[PDB]
């Protein structure tokens, strides 16, 4: 039964199976993403994945992010829940768990590029189009794409996110 | 970057 764990790319058979499963969920739910691209970010050293584990073995969703610790902000790379598990509240519970985790990690802002429907989805999750975080903080660290809408979520130090 | 930012793609989740 349901667990939200931080999946570490430590070269072990167990975690590496879970990362591959999460990666396959990502490419399935994000057809516009080059699959080799999802692989590169998910298994790079800089990235982490918080997954939704059904029991102690099956991946049904997760979020791949990258923390920029000194600057105290993190970028969401990919977010998804497997087809047969969508519309059950998991995606929202994941985001809440993520924010709570980032709060404990001393992260002040969450950033994510969004497109089309995703903008509305992240708005429901607390992200906004206007930023209260200074440009120069992410500039040079996070790529500046003109084709995408950059959204941010302020993580207040003592607001109860997650539950 | 050899491949690297940490990024998405959802373009209209209604497909
Ligand atoms: C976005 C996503 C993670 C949400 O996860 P989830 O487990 O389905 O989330 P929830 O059940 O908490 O979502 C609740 C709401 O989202 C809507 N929703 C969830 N999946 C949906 C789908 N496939 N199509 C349309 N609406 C959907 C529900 O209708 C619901 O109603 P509400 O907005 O009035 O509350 C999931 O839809 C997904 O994996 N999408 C494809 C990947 C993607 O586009 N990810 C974000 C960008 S990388």
């Amino acid at each position: 039964l349901l667990d939200f764990d931080i999946l570490t790319n430590d070269g072990t058979h167990r975690n590496m199976k879970l990362l591959i499963d999460l990666k396959n969920i990502f490419s399935r739910q994000l057809p516009k993403m080059p699959k080799e691209y999802i692989v590169k970010l998910v298994f790079d050293r800089h990235h982490e994945s918080m997954v939704i584990l059904k029991n102690k073995q099956k991946v049904i969703g997760g979020i791949c992010f990258r923390q920029y610790k000194p600057q105290r902000f993190a970028e969401v790379a990919f977010l998804a829940v497997t087809a047969n598990e969508q519309v059950r509240g998991y995606g929202t519970r994941l985001m809440n768990k993520f924010k709570d985790h980032m709060q404990k990690q001393n992260i002040e802002y969450l950033l994510t590029y969004a497109d089309n429907f995703a903008i509305g989805y992240f708005k429901k999750q607390g992200f906004t189009k206007e930023h209260r975080m200074p440009q120069e903080k992410w500039k040079g660290y996070i790529k500046d794409y003109d084709g995408g809408t950059l959204m941010e979520c302020y993580i207040h130090p003592y607001v109860d996110y997650g539950r | 970057a050899r491949k690297s930012t940490g990024g998405k793609a959802p373009r209209k989740q209604l497909a």
